[PDB]
This record gives C-alpha cells, structure tokens and sequence, in this order.
DNA sequence: GACATGCCCGGGCATGTTTGCCTGGAGACTAGGGAGTAATCCCCTTGGCGGTTAAAACGCGGGGGACAGCGCGTACGTGCGTTTAAGCGGTGCTAGAGCTGTCTACGACCAATTGAGCGGCCTGCAGACCGGGATTCTCCAGG
DNA sequence: CCTGGAGAATCCCGGTCTGCAGGCCGCTCAATTGGTCGTAGACAGCTCTAGCACCGCTTAAACGCACGTACGCGCTGTCCCCCGCGTTTTAACCGCCAAGGGGATTACTCCCTAGTCTCCAGGCAAACATGCCCGGGCATGTC
C-alpha cells in the first residue's frame, strides 16, 4: 500500500539536517548515502518498537513503546515521557 | 502515574520566583529525574549484589553517587545527601 | 388606638337562664340578615337591623339592662378597640344618638346609652331591659354594624365576636352571651356556601 | 498519638521522600531497603534538579523571556562540562544545537 | 543585477538552523516513511500522533549528529566538501557498521 | 461584644408553680406560627405573632413583672449576645415602643419597658402580670422576633433559647421558663422537617 | 376636599418634544410593575418601582425639573383631590423624604422636592432633570404609588391620570405628559386581563 | 445611602482598541475564579484574585489610567452606590489599603487609589497603566470582590456591572468596556449550572 | 578448619557441549574462563532485559513470553530464529514430559 | 517417595535449570518467575554456546590443534557477523587481533 | 615514593602496539600523544576500581573491581572472572 | 652490503604481533605505571597480581583499538604515517 | 348571577455547610541481616643474584610529507513554475483503557536423595631446540 | 626502465626431548527434586470511551527544475626532512629463589534495623438545610 516514501526526504531536507550540523559544501552523492543511513536507523527503532507492542499484545504502537526502543540503544530521549 | 510536576514547580520558585515553565520544559524535567533515579538506584543494586549484601543503605547510593556523577556534581549532591539524613536521623 | 385591658367572653346563662335566639331568614341573593346556628355565626349587611331575641327562665328585676360590645376573636387583637375604619369614621353617617366611631348601634330605643370608657377606651351601646311582650317568650333588640368585616384599618377581615350581657343597675353581671359575626355584602350567598362545606 | 510530619519536610527536602522509599522498595531494586537511604537519593535528585532549572533560568534571561522552554534546558547541560557528561547521550525535544560553527569554514 | 558569492548564503543558513528548534522534515512523508517500513514485519499496525513526532525528532537528532562527525572528517582531510567517504568513515569509527 | 456570665436557664416554678404553654397551630408550609411539644421548640416568621402562655397554680402578688431574654442554645456561643444583625439593625422597623438593636419585643401591650444591662450587656423586655379569667387558667404573651436565625452577623444560623422569669417589683427571682425559637421563613414547613427528623 | 381648578392634562411637548416611554415587561401573576401602549396605562403595586422614561429632541437647560401630579380620569371626580385614604394615611410607612398624604413618591433620587400647593390644594414632586447618554434616547424616573386604586374614601376604584410636567429652574411650563395608573396587588394579572377585555 | 448621579456604560474601544481579556480557567468545585465568554460574565469567590487583561491594538500615551466601579444592572438600583453589606463592612479583613465599605479590590499595586467621591460617594478603585511586560501582549490587573452577590443589604442578589474605562490623567475618555460577575461561594458549580442552562 | 568455600561455574556444561559438535577436541582453562564470563554475560542481559517487560507491562512474573521477547531484542535477527526454536521446544517437551 | 528424575532431563538439555532458576528468582529480576522461564532460558544458553564451541573447534582445526585456547574463540567470534556484532563490546584475553593489512599498505 | 614511570612505556613497546593496529609508519610525535592517553585510560579505570574497593572496605585492588570498573564504561574484559 | 628499503620489515612485523597474543608491553613498567596512578585516589594500596594483568588486557586492546581507527583517519588524508591530529580525531568521534 | 380583587398554601429553585472515601504517616512486634570478635593462613610485598634480552644510541639515505601551480568540473545561487504539505474542518469506529470474576498458577514449606564441587594423581599435548630446505626479497646484467 | 638469475636472509618443516595442564576418579555436603498446601496475580469477558483513521476543500509555503558562473578538488612536479633500517652499546627486565606478615577470609555470637500489620489525619466530592419567588384556588366586594 506504501510504497517509495523514502524519497520523500527530499533534497533541502537532507540540506538543513546537515545545515545545523556545521556543514557548509555538501556533495551530490550525499543524498543517496544520507538515505541508506536514515532507513537503517529508523528500520531498527521500529523493529524493536513493534517487538514492545506485540509483548503487550497491542494494535497501536505508543510512544512509550518507541522511547524504550531508542533507550537501548544509548539514545535516552526526553519530552515523550520515561 | 505519578509525577514530579508539583516539585519540579516548586524548586524553580526558590531559586527563580519571577519565571515560569512551559508544558513540555516540564516534561522533561520528569524524564531527567525518572533517568536519574534509574541510574542510582540501578548501580546502588549491583553494589549490593556485588558485596553478598541485602539492604540498600545510604552509603550504596552514597558510592552510586561518585560513579555517576562527574566529580563535581558528586561532591555537592553527596554534601547535600550528607544532610539530609544526618538530619532525617538527628529529628 | 390600644386598650389597656381586654373585655370578658365567658359565657354565663345566670339565674335567670339567660340565652340567645335569631330568626329564621332564607339565604337569597337579596337577604339583609339572617343567622346560621350550626356555626353561631350573623351574616348581615352594613347599618341594616340585626334582630337578636333574649330568653330567659325566670324575668329579671327592674332596672336589668342590656350590654352589646365587639371585640377580635383572635388574642393578639383583643387589645386593640373594635371600631370603624378611617373611611367609616370620616363619612357623615351618624344618626344623631350614636358617635361617629361606634361600630355597634341600637335602633328603634330612645333610651339608648353609648358608653366610650374613660379607663378602657371601649366602644359600648347599652339599653334598659323589658320583658317579652303578650304572645312572645323572649324580648328581641335590634343591633346594626356601621362597618364590614373587610374594612382595611377597622376590623380588616378579622372575624370579631359580639359580647351580650344582662346587667342590672350598678351594671353587675346577670347575664352574658356571645356570637361571631360576619358584616359583608350578599350574606344569603355567603350562609348558602358555607353551610353546603358544613355537609360535607 | 502525635500529629504526624511529611518525612519530606522531616528532612528540609521539597522532593516526597515517602515516594522515593515506594519506588526504591520495588522496580525489584533490591530485597531490603534502608530507612535512611530515600532521604539520600532525595535530596540527590533535588540538587540536580535545581542546577539545571537555575542554569536554565538564567539562559532565559539572556533570550529576555519570562517563562523556561525546552530550548533553555538544552543550553544549559550544553555549557555546563559536567551535565554534558551526565547527560552526553540524552535528546531532547526542540533542544536544537549550540551556534558552533568551525574556524577553516569562517570567510577570509 | 547581484548575486551573493558561494559560502556566504550558506553560512547565513547555517546560523539560522542552528540557532532554530522546529523539526526539518516534512512531517507527513515522515509519517509514510515509517509506515512503509512497518509494513514489512506487520500490518495492519497502528501508531499514535505522540509516537510519530518521538520517531522523527530521534531520526533529526541522529543525522545531525552524524553530519557534524562527518564535517570534521573532511576537514581533516582539508576538504571543504562533504563525501560518502566522510559518512563512511564517521560510522566506521564509532562502530555503527 | 461578648458577655461576662451567661444567664441561668434551669427552670425554676417557685412558690406560685409558674409554668409556660403554647398553642396548637397546624404545620402548613408558612404558618406565622407554630409550637412542637417533641422539640420544646417555637417556629415563627420575622416580625409575625408569637403567643407564649403564662400558668401559675397561684396568682402572685401585684406589681409581679414579667422578663424575655435571648441566649445561644450552643455552649461555644453562650457568651455572646443575642442581638440583630448589623442590616436589620439600621432598618426603620421600630413600633415606637422598642429600640431598634433589641431581638425580642411585645406587642398589644401598652405598658411594655425594654432594658440593656450595664453589666452583662444582655437585652431584654418587661411587662406586668396580670391574672387569667374566671374560667380560664392561664395568661398568654405575644411577642416578636425582629430577626431571621439565619441573619449573618447576629445569630447567624446559632439556635437560641428564649428565657421567660416571673420578677417581683425590685427584679428578684420568682420562676424561671425557657424554650428553643427558630424564626424562618417557613415555619410550618421547617417544623415539619425537624420534627420527621426527630422520628430517627 | 374639593379642589378650586382642575390640572390642564392637555399634551404638550414644548420646544424640547417632551414625551414618556415605558418599558417592556411581561404580565406575570405578580410582575412589580408593567405598562400597557393599547391602554397607555401602568398596573404596579403599592409603594413598588414605577420605571418612566423622558423622551426628548433636544437637551433642556440645566435647571429643569420634572414634577408629577395625580387627578381623577372621570370628569364627574376630577374636582377631587387625589389624597391616600384615611387609612394609609395614617400609618406609618414615610421614608423621610415624602409626606404622609402624598400618593407619589420618588425612589432612588436624593434631590426631590414634595409640595403640598395652598390653593389648589393639590399634592405633586418635583425631580431635577438629567440627559441620557449620546448613544441612548431616553432618561428613566422611578416613581411609588402609595395607595391601591380600590382604596376606599381615597380612590376608591376610581382611575388616576399621573400629570408629568417638565419645569424650569422657576417653575414655568415647558412640557406635560400623563398616562392612566392602577395600583393593584397583581399588575401583570390585570394588565393581561385589560388588554384581553380590550379585545373581549 | 444614595448617589446623585449614575456613571455611564457605553462601551467604546476607541482609538487604541482596547479590549478586555480574561483567563481560560475551568469549571471544578475548587475553582477560585472563571469566565464565561458565552455570558461576558465572571465567576469567582469572595476576596479571591480576578485577573482582568487590558488588551490594546497600540500603547496609550504615558499617564493613562484604569478606573474600575460597579453598579447595579438595574436601573432601578443605579443611584443605589454598589457597597458591602452592613456585615462585611463591620467585620476586620481591610489590608489596610482598601477602605473597609469598598466592593472591589486591586491587590499588589501600591500605586492603588480608592476613591470615594465626595460629590457623587460613588466606589471605585484606579490603578496606572502599564504596557506589558517582556514577552506578553497584555497588562493584567488583579481586582477583588469582598461581598458575594447574596449579601443582605449590600447587593442582596442583584446582579452588577464591573466597568472598566480607559482614562488619560486629566480623566477624559480613552475606552470603555463592561462585564457581568458573580461572586457566589462555588463558581465552578455555578457556572456549570448557568451555562448548561444556556446550552439547553 | 575449612580447606575452601563452595563455587559455582558451567565449566562442567561448556564442557559438554564441546564435545556433541567435536567429540574429540578439548579446552584449555582459559578459554574456559571465557565461556564462563559469556554466559554469565548472555544471561545478564536476557533477565535484565526480561525484568523491565513485566515492570513496563506491569505483570510480576516472568514468564517465557518475557525471556522469549528479550531473546528477541538482544540477539540479531539470524540467531533469534534458532534461539527461539530450542527455546519452543524445551518449554514444549517440559511441558509434555 | 519416587526415583526422582531432573529437570534438564526432561527437557532434555545439558545445562542445570534447577540453578538458573534461582539465578532469575534472585538477582532482583522480578517477584515472580514461571515454571517455563528457565527451562526457556536455559536452552538459549545452550545453543549460543554450542555456536561458539563449533566455531571454535574448527579454528583449532586449522591451526592443527586438539585443544580449544582463547586465541581460537577470539578468530571464531569474529569470522562469524552475528556472534561479532553480539560480541562487539568484549575483550577476550589473549585473543590478539585478526590479520587484517589494509590493501594501500602493500608495497608494488 | 615513585615518579616518572610514565617514561617506561618505552619507544620500541608503542610501536609494537601500533603494528597490531595495521599500523605501517608512526610519526615521532605519536609518542608523546599515545602516553597522554594511556594515562586518561588508566585514571578513569582506576578511580573507578579503587571506589568498588573502598565501599567494600578492603584494601586489595582484585580482579573483579578491575572488572567491574571496565564494565560500567562499556568495554566487557572475559577471562578474569565476571 | 645487504638491506631492505624502508617498510619492509614495518609491514613483516605487522604480520608478526597481528598472528601472536602475548603481552606487548613490559611487566614491571607497567606496575610502577599504575601504581603511581593509583596512589593519588588513595595511598597503601594493594593490587593483586590477576588484577594488574586485567589492566594490560584492556589497556593494549584500548590502543590497539585506536591505533586501528588512527590508520583509517591517516588513510582517509592520503597519507600513510599516522599524526597525533589522527589519534585526536578517532578520540573525538567516538565521545572521548 | 357574573365579575373583580387580594391573601394563603404549595412547589421548586437558589445557596452554603456537613458527611463520606482515599492516601500518607504513626505505633508496635518479630525475625533476620548486619556488625564485631577471634582465628587461620593464603597471597602480596620485598630483597638477592645472575643471565640476557630488550632498550637506548648513533648513523645513513631513501620514501613520504609537504608546498606550489594549473585545469575544469561540480557545486552553489537565483528565477520561475509546479506540487502537495498544513490547516481546519467533518465523520466513523476501532482499539485502548478500566472494571469485575474466577481460576490456574507459583510461592512456601518439609522431607528425601542425587548432582556438583573440591582434592588428589598420571599421560598426552604443547612447547622448546636444532638442522634442513623451501620460499621470499633484493641487486646486478641483458635488451 | 623492465625482466631474469643468483645470493642472502627469513620462515617453515621434521625429529627429539621435557614439563605443566587437562582430564579423570573418589568422597562429602548442600542443593535439587517430590509432594503436599495456600493465596492471588493473571486470564477472561465485559463495557465505555478516547484517539486514530479516513475524507474533503482551500491556501501557499515548500519543493522541482533549469541556467550561469566560480570556487573548489584533483593531479602534477619538486623540494627536503623526517622516519626507517642497521650495528653498536648500555640498561633494566626475567627468571628462580627465599622469607615475613599483613590482609582476606571463615566461624561464632549478639544487637539493632526493616518488614509486616493496624489505625488516624488531611484533601476532595455529594447530599442536606433553608430562604426566596411564582402560580393556583378560594374568599369576598362590586355590578
């Protein structure tokens, strides 16, 4: 049902992600790499997501459920609740 | 569930009266002490574990203290913690 | 005004057997008059004749005369001196023997005496007495209220009772006897109606 | 019977140190806990938790704004050294960055 | 006509970002994005407003904290340009993979 | 202000076997007035009738008089004074013959005297005595109360307890009465609901 | 008494349109007050509000006053003086600021003046006059009736023209107005029974 | 007492559009104070705070005031000065700026100037303004209400008006705006109450 | 006057295992003590990671659903599967035997 | 009373369930613990040690050795992805590094 | 008591240490910068072991607060016990 | 006369220490090493024999560890030799 | 007889205080954990001597790091045009969240008995050493 | 400069010899296992409700695309100096050996602390108490 979303990151969005990290020249092959990252990152914060949600035998992922998935991995996030 | 919201609130008017906090600085604020109190509490429990001891005693949150905290922080939250049950004990 | 005493209502028939008696008037949209023994209660007009009979066992001595004064059924009022209301009292209705503020008047007697009491301030009408006539076992004197019972300030719509009583010359008590009373307009109507709730 | 005192005003602490003995008792931390142990890690979490509202208050006077924003809590442990070790790995919500551009980058 | 010299529009940009707080990416292809892979180990899955926005402000914290490392990796090499290489490199490093 | 002592309320018949009673009055939803037996308790409107009836096995000698005074029925309050409320103590209400700060009062009497104590600060009304009929067997009082029990200021939702003394001529004590009094605004209605209270 | 004229109730505006207006309230059992444009009459209770508005097309001068007078509608008692009755006229109900025999009165309005004329023997009061605001077009007077148009010897169910008059500081005429009054004890029952007579 | 005059309530924004603001609190049982937009009328308790924001298009020059008066909605009782009730206005609660007779209070404003108007002895409270503060768009004041609106005597549930009038030093015009209130014992209850009535 | 306390270690199943895949190789004591350190190691993280599934699902024992879940999230994908499937089938034939 | 059997042996494993499951009653994991938890656990134990032992037999194949050493676990965790990327944050003693020469080092 | 045993990590013992890291050619600055942080490393791991000490109130360092020490800074030591 | 050129025997050691697992530092250097830096958290400390050896094991597989990510940053700059600058990078990359 | 007019009772709202339930702290007793003492004795510290590897030192010279120059291509900046993300609605219902009942489940204890640990010996593997030679690396002629 | 042959050095292989570790066996105590009992956490069904999903229209901020120019990266050459490799010399580490005793450990006894159980006080919400207002019906005067 979904399909190619990954494009949907478009250019100018992978400029002001590098933007705030400092970055000033940016070059073309920076945008396919920066989506083969950005997939790999998010593709593992779901997987474990999801995993929380099946143990809890739920239909609808929580934010709970994506804060304990970022926790473990060393990415303690605030502001959605701990 | 249970909050920290009311003292969060309250330590800000001693040390800041004329400022307020926003809905979301707030909730981070009780994500910032549930963390913190996971670490303590967590490391105090292997100190216990690791000693062949039950109890959970203020010198295993005493220890945890300086393993967690850099070496600053440590000495003014172990003066401070000092107190509190020197006094807790005392009255 | 106030009074400073209440007058006596305690019903004394004497030696002489003295008690009260009324016609037998209907209850017509047109009637003057006419009396209700099921509650010993008038129902008159305002200045019209109000035949009252007087009987008694024995006849009293010469001299007995015959009392008549109002006074507030309820308690708290009874201080306060039945009279004619503002209204009453200003207009020119007297007929020359009764005061412009007496409430009770007797007509047809030359020998009439209105007492206003100097230590009370009580309104009263007194006639010498008269034993009943050839053919009649009781004497009858004929009474008129100069005020209705709704009179705001006068008696406003407060039920009173008519103080009866046979005295003799140093006007000692023989005698006395008392009867509510309703001065209204319609009495016939009013006898009617509140004789069809005594049925029920 | 006396009348009873907040252990929390007991110690001079603002923090509830009857929650702490509740939570420091289960969580499984450990079997026993002591009666003296949540009045330490109270007033541990109190005086973290005022340096970093202090700290913040004071980078929203420089903003010149009445009220702290997640914004403020971020500049905070960013310039202070030890809070960026304490919380060096932590996200936070509309945090943002710190103006840190490199020296070669910078026109000449 | 004018026309401001490369680096000068970039630097203004670099500031702004830097000193902004709001999110950079679109949020509803975002929301697709994290669908379209979910997708992959179950359907019919659910997800709720709050758990969206905890992905993607995880997801912007990740990648700029990946830019920043590899800015530092071409200036290294003395480069101004960023390159694979200097994502690569960065990941290498930290043992990411 | 509050008061230095607290009057005495134990009752007291004395040599002449002083006793009070009241009236039967019916409990419809706002009747001026009305008397519980259950309750020793007296429920009346503002300003409105209230007969207190006075039984003695002995007529007590002349120049008897007899005295009202107001107190809180709750011991945490007895030492207060039982006066009107600020509001209706700057009304223009008086009868000519009562102050204006005093609660209780009489009317249709004529020699009525009202006093506040120098030493106590209570207040309290004064009247004569005066002997029952022939046939009757008791002498009745009407007084009134010039304030709500619900007024804010004065007695401010507080019972009280209104206490009757026989005097002699100099004040000396003859008998003593007492009963509760609530005045409302629905009297019949509020007896009515005490007294299904009282059924528990 | 018998007046030596009778008041000119003749419509004037003057030079400023002087004219009244009224409000808009129901006909509730027992509204306070209510006017009728179909009689052009007002039903309001005894000694309640009686809102009147001032209709102008032009401020007056400062100075001007407002006076009211009362007559009888019926010409065969426009003679008469309209007094209380001989019963409200003694009772003690003044507010300090109106005679005891005047039948109008102003609320609300520290400034008013009562006069008891020595020729006419009339009765009126007299108001200062104040302008609305920009936005609004009228000014309100309240005045109290202290009499029931059924009060007998007064009114006596006879009906009253209310004369308002706008004066200078000098007391010469520079408008009139009038409107029928009835003082009852149920004015939105009477007012909706009138106006249902009027199409009966 | 009574006042001569009645102050205005037309409103007007004028030049610098000024407007009124209030909080968006809720409805529970501990509410202290809450406003209802669908009324423009305010809820709150006795002596609590008030919030009342001043919002304006542009800032008034330097010296502009802000004047704060109540007065009875209806007209009736406009010239009636809104004051405590004869309780609230003995008892001791002042803060020792506010008079003791004062309705409405402004608290943490020592600049606070309480005027009883010698001509008019009308009750207001003024403080100066102030553009807001770093980070805000409008100027709050704090007022207070120290008599609920079932107080006997002072308001005696008769609703008011809080006028709110912008004003340069001189007092001339700058805008004007007007709001009901309530100050009863449970807003929250209350405003429930009244406004699921509205949606009814 | 005792000689030594009492220990514990899997020296003697490390042992075991070794020689069902090579029945003719043996193991030094240090390469020993490092399978000792490893499952030590693997069983910390399972029961750490199982204990915080019930207390976020608020349940108070561990089942095998919890171990199972934790399995899940600490192995990678490969030895998940077959360590899901020795798993189902211990508690399986426990349950049978 | 019966000839009693154990656990292990009904479920047929070379690990001890009795002992894990005192490992996971104590520790501080939980209040409670299931009949199947170790029994589950235990065979998970089992099988990641048995990859490690059959890695590590090979590698002493190759060598020529009859005989495990640390230096062997070490070149058999690596050489497989999963169990590097499990092991990834461990330090085996004496097990020395891989081989590896980066390609722009050799000389031509 | 002691000073100066910074020094005994030789030259020759930086190179060999270098060599299992791929390395093919050091510079001699190398040398100065790796004893820099070789002491960081020992410190933090120190400071660490010796508090895993002082709580039990002993006055061996052993093995196990070694151990202990290297674990919490995310680097895992098998073969010493633990 | 007989010689290599220069990193032919660099590159044979590199085969050499990768293939052995012994220790690549001395002993006794490394004790006093940390003893003198253990005497400044407290003094009259005692360290047992295992515990010293656990301190090589993770202190030579830490360097070795970065002397291995110091050769990529060295490679990533062309170059060959490795500069202090590239140990610095490594460290910083990684949080330290 | 029909109508006109006022007062009493009943109903229902308006308004403030009392009563009931949940959470945290106080008071008291029982059993185990912790503390202290006495003792053993294993392990760390220390010192000696001799042998020798490893470290230190100096020297030469080649390869790699470095700077400077030139080419051109990829990138940035700007403009116009196209797209769809945000916003603000409306509508439906699935699924989260909580409650109440009941059961199977695990904790707990006691009694019985096998598994695992420690201590005690012996052979095979691995290490060490020496000689052979096969492989790798470097320099010199030929083309 | 490129290719091939010869010399030199390192590494690998094979045989012999020696020492420590691995593996096994025997014994003893505690832990695992059996089998009862008890209490309740968790499954289950049930319900209400919130929050998510879907759809629509409108505004316009953001994304596409195309063109023009230039700073930037890359390759090349040429210094030159820094590090490698080698031999020589000096220093400290390893090894084996022995002794001293401080500190970790074990065992035994006793005292204080924490858990468990029971009861009281403060905060929050609903019910009761009581005054005020409106309408209906009857009473009573007028026509």
């Amino acid at each position: 049902v979904l399909r190619d979303n990954i494009q949907g990151i478009t250019k100018p969005a992978i400029r002001r992600l590098a933007r705030r990290g400092g970055v000033k020249r940016i070059s073309g092959l920076i945008y396919e790499e920066t989506r083969g990252v950005l997939k790999v990152f998010l593709e593992n914060v779901i997987r474990d997501a999801v995993t929380y949600t099946e143990h809890a035998k739920r239909k609808t992922v929580t934010a709970m459920d994506v804060v304990y998935a970022l926790k473990r991995q060393g990415r303690t996030l605030y502001g959605f609740g701990g | 569930k249970e909050s920290y919201s009311i003292y969060v609130y309250k330590v800000l008017k001693q040390v800041h009266p004329d400022t307020g906090i926003s809905s979301k600085a707030m909730g981070i604020m009780n994500s910032f002490v549930n963390d913190i109190f996971e670490r303590i509490a967590g490391e105090a429990s292997r100190l216990a574990h690791y000693n062949k001891r039950s109890t959970i005693t203020s010198r295993e949150i005493q220890t945890a203290v300086r393993l967690l905290l850099p070496g600053e922080l440590a000495k003014h939250a172990v003066s401070e913690g000092t107190k509190a049950v020197t006094k807790y004990t005392s009255a | 005004p106030l009074s400073s005493s209440v007058p006596s209502q305690k019903t004394y028939q004497g030696s002489y057997g003295f008690r009260l008696g009324f016609l037998h008037s209907g209850t017509a949209k047109s009637v003057t008059c006419t009396y209700s023994p099921a509650l010993n209660k008038m129902f008159c007009q305002l200045a019209k004749t109000c035949p009252v009979q007087l009987w008694v066992d024995s006849t009293p001595p010469p001299g007995t005369r015959v009392r008549a004064m109002a006074i507030y059924k309820q308690s708290q009022h009874m201080t306060e001196v039945v009279r004619r209301c503002p209204h009453h009292e200003r207009c020119s209705d007297s007929d020359g023997l009764a005061p412009p503020q007496h409430l009770i008047r007797v007509e047809g007697n030359l020998r009439v005496e209105y007492l206003d009491d100097r230590n009370t301030f009580r309104h009263s009408v007194v006639v010498p007495y008269e034993p009943p006539e050839v053919g009649s076992d009781c004497t009858t004197i004929h009474y008129n209220y100069m005020c209705n019972s709704s009179c705001m300030g006068g008696m406003n719509r407060r039920p009173i009772l008519t103080i009866i009583t046979l005295e003799d010359s140093s006007g000692n008590l023989l005698g006395r006897n008392s009867f509510e009373v309703r001065v209204c307009a319609c009495p016939g109507r009013d006898r009617r109606t509140e004789e069809e709730n005594l049925r029920k | 019977r006396a009348k009873a005192k907040t252990r929390s005003s007991r110690a001079g602490l603002q923090f509830p140190v009857g929650r702490v003995h509740r939570l420091l008792r289960k969580g499984n931390y450990s079997e026993r806990v002591g009666a003296g142990a949540p009045v330490y890690l109270a007033a541990v979490l109190e005086y973290l938790t005022a340096e970093i509202l202090e700290l913040a208050g004071n980078a929203a006077r420089d903003n010149k704004k009445t009220r702290i924003i997640p914004r403020h809590l971020q500049l905070a442990i960013r310039n202070d050294e030890e809070l960026n070790k304490l919380l060096g790995r932590v996200t936070i919500a509309q945090g943002g960055v710190l103006p840190n551009i490199q020296a070669v980058l910078l026109p000449k | 006509p004018h026309r401001y010299r490369p680096g000068t529009v970039a630097l203004r940009e670099i500031r702004r970002y830097q000193k902004s707080t709001e999110l950079l990416i679109r949020k509803l292809p975002f929301q697709r994005l994290v669908r379209e892979i979910a997708q992959d180990f179950k359907t019919d899955l659910r997800f709720q407003s709050s758990a969206v926005m905890a992905l993607q402000e995880a997801c912007e914290a990740y990648l700029v904290g990946l830019f920043e490392d590899t800015n530092l990796c071409a200036i290294h090499a003395k480069r101004v340009t960023i390159m694979p290489k200097d994502i690569q490199l960065a990941r290498r490093i930290r043992g990411e993979r």
